[PDB]
């Protein structure tokens, strides 16, 4: 252990020496901020060239974080990264099933493997981050691998933490930007007319914080935390209000599944990251489910953040010179389904 | 008669003696109401009488200036109605007065 | 292993600095190296050490040889003397 | 006691160039937030107005007042007449810092020194 | 002894004014040539 | 050891009391270093006074304003020190005429005197804190536009309260409370033994 | 250098000076490295006699300042002699 | 003594002669013509650039560069922890904590120089009294990562091994003037 | 014309401390004694007020010593013990005040130490 | 009207000004400089180091003239101390003082045409320069930043090799500041560009307490190297360059002469330079000899006290000024009998000129405000300091 000591801001010590393997990642950068901010040592594991993660080394002080090239068909590189971490945390996560990693790989087979290593190793706790509303049965196939994932990985690791977020809502999240950047097209699908897919966005530091925290809590074992949010949604409002924010016009237009499953596939061909997947529209379609678990947010002390509240930040790129300047406060709210 | 002073704002006077003798006899006109013994009249009514004296005993400028030292002829008259204004401030000011307050004490002292 | 038994234990987090690296330390260690230089025998009971060099070497110092069972080693260089 | 004035002879007189000085920056809260571009809200930034201009509440003396509106009013110049970016004003509201607790049980889990 | 000092007897004398030289065509000189050239080129 | 030449000492002490003599309602102590340097000591309230004799006066023309500066005696009921140097061009010599000022003691300003002192004077003001009353644009010059303290005084820490770092959270550089990696090693010099009388 | 005569000849004109007489680039003409030991002289004080720091030491016979005016007929004064006006060169009194 | 500079001694009235060479002046733009004339013959010049990996632009002896701690010829470090090139180092880069080694000896069990915090003054060269930190002559130390530039004693004894022939060699030619 | 004020001069408002070290830092005037290792009596003279001592916990990458403290390395000198106290009391800071212990007077002299029955 | 901000990356604001222009159309109507943007605290930390740890700092405020800069704290440290460096010491201060203005004035008349457009001079001069530092190089260590210039004398001896390297480089220099002056000089394009910009009367200047080429430019004749004649500047011969007008192109050609000027003050030095000790030999000021410390218990404990506690000069305070390139550099130093200042204003030829931007800049062009920092040679080391 490390003895925290210190005042709590950069260049002190917290104790928390954790493999964070997917840390590129939207929410990945988000949880090497706050566990740098504290002064955790963050070992993160990278794949990607040396010049992607640049991002992360100012978070974090000197010799706090410290990346390992790192393989996932190569169990080698995942035995050392955990040899000296206490903590694991595991966000390998990908929309599109990409030609070498399929929905189970990235999903089920890989975070098996580095639970499996990090006991080996004799790491305190692993952190497993799973979709919310993830059945078994669940229509699309990575929701349901997710599944699968979170049973398997507490047979390699007994009372791993599971937290289970909903689509995340924050700048450079798709749930938000996905649906803003339709104005490309003219019009905007939306299965039923955007009706009956109540959706709860969270924000992503509030997952992050509630990550974090679990990191340094003894309350967190075998827990499956589900981060949510402050308000739901009809998939409606929140189309519109985000081309509201985005001072886009908004056109509403059903298209039938069936087809649109289609249009998945159709994006979902493409050779540089699809925009879309079919598993992804499905997705976007399937309902959040209830709020009736282990609490996260709040639960893990963070108080969820409202989606108007930081959408401007999020949305604002989307704008055109003419709204720049607008603001929140101009902008309507939308309205929340308790349903 | 010269072409121009080395200073680049400064112009040419001409008549320099007589602007000059106006400008020091109306500062010595000014001095006549500080206060007879106060310092400052004393002392400036010395160096402006002086002044004057060798402005009306030199007819040549370049002996004037050198006479009364000034560099060129022009900045003699600015330093002259620079004092002029000064002395019409002092009067205002009454610095003559004694000490307006003491210094709080060790106020002064450097090793410290 | 460095010179001073620096040795990260095998459960300190900073060996994940040496992970992928090479941590520095120097073979030739001095507490040997000066062992290997022999006593020299001079023959006056006070010698000086000048460091070797002189101005190129460390403070001049002089040493007293007088104990016959030990011998002096000069607190710069650590060379040994003995009479 | 015996001290010269500064500005304001009394703490009441005082006390009126600190309503002005209030409204100057009530009135400018709105467009900074704008010109900044600032992710906040003009309600939220109003109070924050007014917790600035209470934190120094207790101040008695008139000349620490006087000298307090002259660097209040030198602080909001910077912001109306922009020299200080979004950083410099979002830095009042201390959003990345976390909040330390105050109860005692809740430093002595943390900190040799409370 | 040996300090780094000026050679015995100084060193040579070097040069700082301007040496910018005046060298270029005369005036009338030089209007006669493009002047000329206008006037053989009308012709 | 330095060659000193006692002409100075002397025509620089003797122009002392002449100014004494002539500012003698704020002119409180005028002394000359062993430096041969003048540096007539006045009432705060002499400032504009004592400045404007000094620029214009046939006899002792002081037209350049060298420097505008404040020392901070902490022990000092007045705790800065304003010091004004100032050159003439004409009898090439300098003087320093220096002041007392406390922290909510404000000082006049001579930028009516010297325009020069229009900056010297918001630098005194960021790091010191005096104010300058008639100022015409008294506003931070060298701290940061958010800067809180006033930097010079001695009663603030070299290393400040607080230091910046880019956050991708909310990116935007953020300000957090210092947290130094090696504090500045405080080594204590003074020697228990003096030197000589003085 | 190492320039055939006629591209120096070129340069010499086009730039209306003897370049070639005055060559930035250095060839053999930089003290060669290496120069001999050096010998420095030591300066005075080093005298084994007659050399008492008391005499020789101005560090700290300076005294607190002068103090004229303590607040605790006559001619006037200027600060100092008027000064002497500079005179214009010699060599080259303008340009 | 002054010189004017830019100031007409007197007015040159206009002589057609002279009228003519003004005017021909601004007309034809002679003095311009003269401008390029100059640029044209440095073109002729040889460059004054050195190719940067195979020649190298000359340090002589007293060079700074980069910091080594050096060791006596018979193989004991030279540094005997008197500790005054932390007291005088202006940036406070040295930091060394010592405790006498088995031997006996005195000797640093920590010293870490902070090359981003020094500002190669080359005082530690000159306080050492053994003299065992000295500037090395490198100056090609540009490091991919922050913490590699902070440097413990064996990052700096391995410098001062590798450069040592080099070292002895500069300060053999300049400790005379020392 | 002069205005009345009894309100001890208090500038915490104006020097810009962050409240954190104002309401928690105990800072003590005190006349430095002399190391025992020097018989040198030149910094037993003035009054110094130091702020007290905070964490300074040791640096995971180079072992450094680190502080969260910033008024720590600030030892601030005045003259007298009263100058000392007025800085403590317009700063806000709390004080403890020690008094100057200077050695008492001794009686010496040479003839004792031959004494005939000491 | 519109205000538009000389933002820092932009290379005319030489890397950090901002300066808030408010464009009345394309003539500007007035700048609000918000210079600070380089303020290390280089007078705060100076409190905190000993006398010899704080010169590297003076190296450092104006990083284009060093030595000229630590001349003044030397000067400075050493009235307060009564000491006086020995004759060879002044020579070679006065030498690299003049070095650094040839290397200031490169500085500053090429990196002026650069912002105008004229792109030539710097490369032709800066190559020079190299030549230049080679000498800083050669005797200190440090191409630039030596610390050779100490509080008492100079640090280490000349190499034997310096003096001639140094006629051979004054002996073809001037054909250099000749090449650059045809080039540069009587162009229209520059003279239309400088002549009649920024034109300050005399008293103006004085009053605004310009105190450089800025008060030398409009013809008022004030040198501190002839006036107060501080080393040896009293037994070297020179021409102060006093310019008639004012205009950035009399002021430029100031600058081109002093350049002349000071060759032949270099020239001077080389051909009168005495042999002697480089630094004073009062142990108690300047540090001991390397063998007599290493040989001598009474230089060890002089070597020891004087680089761990300092030279603990006599309390009093000094303000001294010597002819910086740029204009007047003084130090006021406050000391209180300890080993480490107590206050240290380094008075900035720069921040009185950056000042009279607004005033010289008026009814003027987005280009003149160009040309204005330009002729003012500001280095914002100095003024932020
Ligand atoms: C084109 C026709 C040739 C031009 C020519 O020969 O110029 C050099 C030749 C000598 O010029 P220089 O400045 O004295 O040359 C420097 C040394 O003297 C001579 O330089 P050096 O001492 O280094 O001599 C060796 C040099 C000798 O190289 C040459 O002198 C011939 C270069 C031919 C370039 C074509 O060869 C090399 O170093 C390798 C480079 C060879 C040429 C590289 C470029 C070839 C370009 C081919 C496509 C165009 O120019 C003249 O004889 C007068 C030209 C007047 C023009 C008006
Ligand atoms: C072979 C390469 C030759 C390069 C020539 C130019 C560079 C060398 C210049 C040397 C020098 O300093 O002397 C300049 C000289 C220097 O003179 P100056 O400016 O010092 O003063 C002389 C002139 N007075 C005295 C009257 C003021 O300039 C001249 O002699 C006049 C040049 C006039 C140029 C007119 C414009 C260019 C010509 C336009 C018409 C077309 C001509 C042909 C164009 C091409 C056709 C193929
Ligand atoms: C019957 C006719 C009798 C003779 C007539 C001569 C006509 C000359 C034709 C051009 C006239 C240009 C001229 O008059 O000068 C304008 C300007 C210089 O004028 P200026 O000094 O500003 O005068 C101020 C008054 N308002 O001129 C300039 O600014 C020139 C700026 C030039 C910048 C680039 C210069 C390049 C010079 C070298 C190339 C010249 C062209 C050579 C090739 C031509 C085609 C082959
Ligand atoms: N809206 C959301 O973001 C939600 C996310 N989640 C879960 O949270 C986790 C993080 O999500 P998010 O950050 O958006 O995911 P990203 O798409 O941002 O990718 C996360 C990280 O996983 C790494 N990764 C992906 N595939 C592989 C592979 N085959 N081998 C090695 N590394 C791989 C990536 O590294 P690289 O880019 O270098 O390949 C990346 O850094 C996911 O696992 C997801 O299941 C759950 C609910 C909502
Ligand atoms: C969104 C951006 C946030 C920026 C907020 C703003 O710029 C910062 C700022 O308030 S600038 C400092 C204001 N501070 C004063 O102006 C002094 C107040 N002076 C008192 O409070 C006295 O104690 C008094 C006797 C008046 C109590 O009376 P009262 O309680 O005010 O009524
Ligand atoms: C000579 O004056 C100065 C410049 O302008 C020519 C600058 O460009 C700069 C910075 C310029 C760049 C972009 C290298 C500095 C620091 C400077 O001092
Ligand atoms: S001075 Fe030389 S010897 Fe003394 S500690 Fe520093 S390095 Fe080791
Ligand atoms: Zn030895």
């Amino acid at each position: 252990a490390v003895i925290p000591h210190g005042k709590g801001g950069r260049s002190s010590v917290s104790g928390v020496v954790a493999t964070v393997f997917g840390a590129t990642g939207f929410l990945g950068r988000y949880v090497v901020n706050h566990l740098g901010r504290m002064g955790s040592q963050v070992i993160i594991p990278y794949r990607c060239d040396v010049y992607d993660i640049m991002h992360l080394r100012l978070m974090g002080d000197l010799g706090q974080l410290t990346f390992l090239e790192w393989d996932a068909r190569d169990k080698d590189s995942i035995r050392k990264a955990v040899q000296h971490s206490n903590v694991v945390i595991n966000l390998i996560g990908r929309e599109w099933e990409t030609r070498n990693f399929d929905f189970e790989d990235v999903f089920v087979n890989i975070p098996r493997a580095i639970a499996q290593a990090s006991k080996e190793a004799g790491v305190e706790r692993f952190i497993h981050v799973s979709h919310l509303n993830a059945s078994m049965k669940s229509s699309s196939k990575s929701l349901r691998s997710k599944a699968v994932g979170e049973k398997e990985v507490r047979s390699v690791f007994p009372e791993a933490i599971i937290i289970r977020p909903s689509d995340i809502f924050g700048r450079e999240d798709r749930f938000l930007n996905h649906f803003a950047n339709y104005r490309w097209f003219l019009a905007v699908p939306l299965v039923s007319l955007g009706f009956k897919t109540v959706k709860q966005p969270v924000y992503v530091a509030d997952v992050s914080k509630g990550i974090v925290n679990a990191t340094k809590d003894p309350d967190a074992v075998g827990k499956t935390f589900a981060f949510t949010g402050p308000n739901r949604y009809l998939l409606f409002h929140l189309v519109k209000y985000i081309f509201g924010m985005t001072h886009r016009t908004f056109i509403p237009y059903p298209l039938p599944l069936f087809v649109y499953s289609w249009i998945g596939k159709l994006f979902g061909l493409s050779p540089f990251e699809p925009w879309t997947t079919k598993d992804k529209v499905e997705r976007i379609h399937i309902s959040d489910v209830m709020p009736t678990d282990l609490p996260g947010l709040e639960d893990l002390g963070v108080q969820p953040t409202p989606l108007e509240l930081k959408s401007i930040e999020v949305l604002r790129r989307h704008r055109t010179y003419r709204w720049l300047s607008s603001e929140i406060e101009e902008t309507k709210p939308a309205k929340t389904v308790n349903y | 008669l010269k072409k121009t002073t080395g200073l680049v704002g400064l112009a040419v006077c001409d008549t320099p003696h007589e602007r000059l003798t106006i400008l020091y006899t109306k500062t010595l006109d000014i001095l006549k109401h500080f206060p007879k013994h106060a310092a400052y009249r004393k002392y400036t009514e010395q160096i402006t009488n002086e002044k004057l004296d060798m402005v009306k005993a030199e007819p040549d400028v370049k002996k004037l200036e050198a006479l009364l030292q000034g560099g060129e002829v022009e900045e003699v008259i600015l330093q002259a109605e620079k004092e002029l204004s000064l002395a019409r401030k002092m009067l205002k000011w009454k610095p003559w007065e004694p000490l307006v307050e003491e210094p709080p004490a060790n106020q002064w002292k450097w090793p410290i | 292993i460095t010179h001073t038994g620096q040795v990260y234990d095998e459960k300190d987090y900073r060996r994940v600095r040496f992970v992928d690296r090479q941590k520095e330390v120097n073979e030739n260690f001095a507490i040997d190296l000066i062992a290997q230089q022999p006593v020299n025998e001079v023959e006056h009971r006070i010698i000086a050490c000048d460091g070797g060099g002189g101005a190129l070497g460390h403070p001049k110092v002089y040493i007293n040889l007088d104990k016959e069972t030990k011998t002096g080693t000069c607190g710069y260089c650590g060379l040994q003397f003995k009479q | 006691t015996s001290v010269k004035p500064i500005f304001s002879r009394d703490l009441n007189e005082a006390k009126r160039r600190v309503r002005e000085l209030y409204r100057a920056w009530y009135r400018e809260v709105p467009n900074t937030v704008h010109l900044m571009q600032l992710d906040i809200t003009v309600k939220q930034g109003r109070d924050k107005v007014r917790e600035m201009f209470m934190k120094n509440a207790h101040v008695t003396d008139p000349r620490v007042v006087d000298l307090l509106v002259i660097k209040g009013k030198m602080e909001l110049q910077e912001t109306i007449k922009v020299w200080k970016q979004r950083t410099h004003v979002m830095r009042f509201f201390h959003e990345t810092e976390t909040p330390r607790p105050k109860d005692f049980l809740s430093k002595f889990y943390m900190g040799h020194d409370p | 002894v040996k300090q780094d000092m000026p050679p015995p007897g100084g060193y040579g004398p070097i040069d700082y004014k301007r040496n910018l030289p005046r060298r270029g065509l005369s005036g009338y000189s030089m209007f006669a040539v493009g002047i000329g050239a206008l006037i053989f080129g009308y012709w | 050891v330095r060659p000193r030449s006692d002409v100075t000492h002397k025509q620089l002490s003797a122009f002392g009391e002449y100014v004494a003599e002539i500012l003698p309602k704020y002119v409180q102590q005028v002394q000359v270093s062993c430096l041969d340097e003048l540096e007539i000591c006045i009432h705060p309230d002499g400032v504009i006074p004592t400045l404007t004799f000094l620029r214009d006066h046939t006899n002792a023309q002081f037209k350049s304003l060298a420097d505008l500066t404040a020392v901070d005696v902490p022990t000092r009921q007045n705790r800065f020190e304003i010091v004004y140097n100032l050159l003439s061009l004409r009898f090439n010599s300098r003087i320093r005429v220096k002041t007392y000022a406390d922290e909510l003691t404000p000082i006049d300003s001579i930028v009516s005197v010297h325009i020069a002192a229009n900056w010297y004077e918001r630098e005194v003001w960021d790091m010191f804190g005096v104010f300058f009353f008639n100022h015409p644009d008294l506003r931070r010059i060298l701290t940061d536009y958010g800067f809180e303290g006033h930097p010079f005084r001695k009663d603030f820490p070299l290393t400040g309260y607080v230091e910046l770092r880019y956050d991708d959270e909310v990116k935007r550089v953020v300000a957090e409370p210092v947290e130094l990696a090696q504090e500045f090693r405080k080594f204590d010099l003074n020697s228990p033994w003096e030197a000589f009388p003085a | 250098a190492s320039a055939t005569r006629v591209i120096q000849k070129l340069r010499n004109w086009a730039s209306g000076q003897d370049l070639q007489a005055k060559l930035q680039l250095r060839y053999q003409e930089i003290a060669k490295r290496t120069q001999p030991p050096p010998k420095l002289p030591v300066g005075p004080s080093h005298k084994l006699s007659n050399n008492y720091y008391c005499t020789r030491d101005g560090r700290r016979e300076v005294v607190p300042p002068s103090i004229i005016m303590s607040s605790q007929e006559k001619k006037a004064v200027t600060p100092a002699p008027p000064m002497k006006r500079w005179e214009l060169s010699k060599d080259q009194p303008y340009l | 003594t002054y010189k004017y500079v830019n100031k007409k001694e007197q007015e040159s009235e206009v002589d057609m002669k002279s009228a003519t060479d003004n005017a021909a002046r601004i007309l034809m733009w002679t003095e311009l013509i003269r401008g390029l004339g100059m640029t044209l013959s440095y073109l002729f010049r040889e460059p004054a650039t050195i190719n940067y990996p195979f020649e190298k632009g000359p340090l002589s002896p007293r060079f700074r560069g980069e910091h080594a701690l050096r060791r006596y010829p018979s193989g004991e470090e030279r540094c005997i922890a008197c500790k005054l090139c932390e007291a005088i180092c202006p940036a406070q880069a040295i930091t060394i904590e010592a405790e006498p080694r088995a031997d006996g000896s005195r000797r640093t069990t920590r010293y870490d120089i902070d090359m981003t915090k020094c500002i190669y003054c080359g005082f530690c060269q000159e306080a050492c009294p053994v003299d065992a930190i000295v500037e090395g002559p490198n100056f090609e130390f540009s490091t991919e990562t922050h913490e590699e530039l902070l440097y413990n004693k064996e990052k700096l004894l391995n410098n001062g091994d590798k450069w040592e022939a080099e070292i002895a060699a500069n300060i053999q030619a300049d400790y005379l003037y020392r | 014309q002069l205005i009345t004020v009894d309100e001890k001069l208090d500038i915490t408002t104006l020097t810009g401390v962050p409240e954190e070290h104002i309401k928690t830092r105990k800072v003590r005037i005190f006349v430095p004694a002399r190391n025992n290792m020097q018989s040198g009596v030149n910094n037993t003279k003035k009054w110094k007020m130091e702020f007290d001592t905070r964490e300074r916990w040791e640096n995971p990458l180079m072992g450094w010593a680190s502080t969260a403290d910033p008024l720590s390395n600030m030892v601030l000198t005045f003259s007298a013990k009263e100058d000392a106290i007025a800085f403590a009391e317009k700063n806000g800071w709390s004080y403890d005040v020690e008094e100057k212990k200077v050695p008492k007077p001794k009686s010496k002299s040479y003839g004792a130490n031959f004494s005939w029955n000491k | 009207n519109m205000t538009l901000n000389f933002g820092p990356q932009h290379p005319a604001a030489h890397g950090v000004l901002r300066l808030v222009l408010e464009l009345s159309g394309e003539m500007v109507r007035k700048c609000d400089p918000h210079i600070g943007l380089l303020h290390r605290g280089t007078e705060k930390l100076i409190e905190y180091k000993t006398y010899l740890q704080a010169l590297p700092y003076f190296d450092r405020l104006d990083y284009v003239s060093m030595m000229c800069n630590e001349q003044a704290y030397s000067i400075a440290v050493e009235k307060l101390l009564n000491i006086q460096p020995p004759p060879r010491a002044q020579w070679i201060r006065v030498l690299f003082g003049e070095i650094t203005r040839i290397l200031n004035h490169i500085m500053a008349v090429t990196t002026h045409a650069l912002d105008i457009g004229a792109m030539t001079p710097f490369f032709w001069m800066f190559e020079e320069r190299e030549k230049m530092f080679e000498f800083y190089e050669r005797v200190s260590g440090a191409r630039m930043h030596a610390a050779y210039i100490r509080p008492g004398g100079v640090h280490q001896d000349l190499p034997l090799g310096l003096l001639d390297d140094i006629y051979e480089f004054s002996k073809n220099f001037s054909l250099r500041i000749d090449e650059v002056e045809e080039m540069l000089t009587n162009n229209r394009i520059w003279r239309n560009r400088t002549v009649d910009i920024g034109v300050v009367t005399a008293e103006d200047a004085l009053n605004y307490g310009f105190s450089g080429v800025m008060l030398r430019g409009s013809g008022i004749q004030w040198d501190l190297r002839k006036t107060q004649p501080y080393d040896v500047y009293d037994q070297v011969e020179f021409d102060v360059p006093i310019g008639s007008r004012g205009d950035c192109y009399d002021r430029y050609l100031c600058r081109v002469e002093e350049m002349r000027q000071s060759l032949r003050i270099i020239e001077q030095c080389l051909n009168k330079m005495p042999p002697g000790e480089i630094k004073v030999d009062d142990a108690k000021v300047s540090p001991p000899k390397r063998a007599e410390m290493k040989t001598s218990m009474e230089s060890l404990i002089h070597h020891f006290k004087l680089y761990t506690e300092g030279y603990q000069v006599p309390p009093g305070a000094t303000y001294t000024a010597i002819e910086a390139p740029k204009g007047e550099f003084g130090v006021y130093l406050v000391s209180d009998g300890s080993s480490r200042p107590y206050r240290c204003k380094i008075k900035a030829p720069g921040f009185a000129h950056l000042a009279g931007l607004d005033k010289m800049s008026k009814g003027h062009m987005l280009a003149d405000v160009v040309a204005i920092i330009g002729t003012q040679d500001i280095v914002f080391g100095e003024i932020d300091r």
